[PDB]
């Protein structure tokens, strides 16, 4: 389980919101770690998987598995808080500096994006 | 598409022939229409020919190529399907054991009695084991 | 119907298969005058193991389906000979009858899919 990874994910969000780090270089690292974490959590699965899980829950006929959905929910809560704060930081940042760090931050924004889509 | 690619041979000579082969190979790959293009289900009785097979020949090498690629992507099912055509029976079961093995461990509420990896498991066993089974014990 | 059950047929087939593969793999050592006599004897045994494999394989096939109906309809004057056929008789084959029967299995609908292809292969190879 990438539970241990979860803690790093939290630290990353913390640093970003704080926007400490004179270096965007630092923030690029934070963005990269977050990107992998978001991607890692949902191994490529598509709506079919979600539908199957819901049915199984169907209702807990017996013992269901709803592990991946639960993991996504926890990620999304953490992310929310930290989120408003950090969204501000991530976008402004965007522009400038780092045309570089950019490659990293835009990718982070897009992954995040699916999840927390909605 | 296959019908059109086949015309390429109409210009008889090497080069064109390879171009044809490459085109078909390219078609199979990325279209991923394996059943249609390559073939399907044994029920003993080898392959039921795919459209290309009707045209014929290099088909085994293409399968290995596609199957390996499936492995990269991790498109299991496609790999199993491809290996069946490849007739690598041992490989099929092994990939198969892996697929069934996970999905077994997990949490409960599943397994309708009609279709999936388990069902897939049933198909292969009934299918191969009775017949001159080439797989490892 | 066959004297032995399907489960048993599969068991024998599987076991012989293991032996067949074993000998096939280490055939070089055994084959290739006392030494020559040993060579001949071993060659004969290995051929025998494979032959049994083939007979059992056919039976594995037959077990799948609609064997009984064809048998009843098919059997003629030759039938008496057929019924008193032992497994060893198949082991050391009575080729013509089986060929006819197998042809009927294929000609008729009974063989399904992959099986059918296999007999045609068989008739071609050893028939």
């Amino acid at each position: 389980g990438d539970s241990s990874l979860y803690i790093i994910l939290k630290k990353l969000l913390d640093f970003i919101l704080k926007t400490g780090g004179g270096f965007q270089r630092v923030r690029t690292h934070l963005y990269g770690s977050l990107l992998y974490y978001l991607q890692i959590a949902q191994r490529p699965d598509e709506p079919d998987t979600l539908e199957a899980a819901k049915k199984t829950m169907w209702e807990r006929l017996t013992a269901p598995e709803d592990v991946f959905s639960k993991l996504q929910r926890e990620n999304i809560a953490i992310i929310e808080s930290y989120g408003a704060a950090l969204m501000e930081v991530v976008c402004r940042d965007a522009c400038d500096g780092h045309e570089i760090g950019r490659m990293l931050a835009l990718a982070l924004l897009d992954r995040i994006v699916s999840v927390d889509k909605q | 598409a296959l019908q059109y690619f086949y015309f390429l041979r109409d210009e008889k000579d090497s080069q064109g022939e390879n171009m044809f082969l490459r085109c078909v190979s390219e078609l199979v790959i990325e279209s991923r229409e394996f059943d249609m293009i390559l073939g399907k289900l044994e029920n003993d009785g080898s392959r039921k020919p795919g459209v290309i097979d009707k045209f014929t020949s290099d088909t085994k090498p293409i399968i290995n190529k596609v199957a390996s690629v499936a492995e990269n992507k991790g498109l299991f099912e496609e790999a199993a399907k491809l290996y069946d055509l490849a007739k690598n029976a041992d490989k099929v079961l092994e990939l198969m054991n892996k697929l069934l093995s996970p999905v077994v461990p997990q949490i409960s509420a599943p397994q309708s009695n009609k279709e999936r990896l388990k069902n897939m498991a049933l198909s292969i066993a009934e299918r191969y084991r009775a017949q001159g089974i080439s797989a490892n014990k | 119907e066959s004297s032995v059950p399907c489960q048993l047929l599969e068991s024998v087939l599987q076991e012989l298969k293991g032996l067949q593969e074993f000998l096939d793999r280490n055939s070089q050592f055994a084959g290739g005058e006392a030494q020559l006599s040993e060579k001949i004897s071993l060659q004969a045994i290995q051929q025998l193991v494979r032959k049994s494999y083939q007979a059992l394989a056919l039976w594995k096939l037959l077990c799948e389906h609609q064997f009984t109906i064809i048998v009843a309809e098919l059997q003629k004057e030759l039938q008496e000979q057929l019924k008193i056929t032992t497994f060893k008789d198949l082991v050391i084959r009575d080729k013509e009858l089986t060929g006819a029967l197998i042809a009927s299995l294929i000609n008729c609908y009974i063989r399904d899919n992959a099986a059918v292809d296999g007999i045609s292969l068989h008739l071609q190879d050893i028939c």
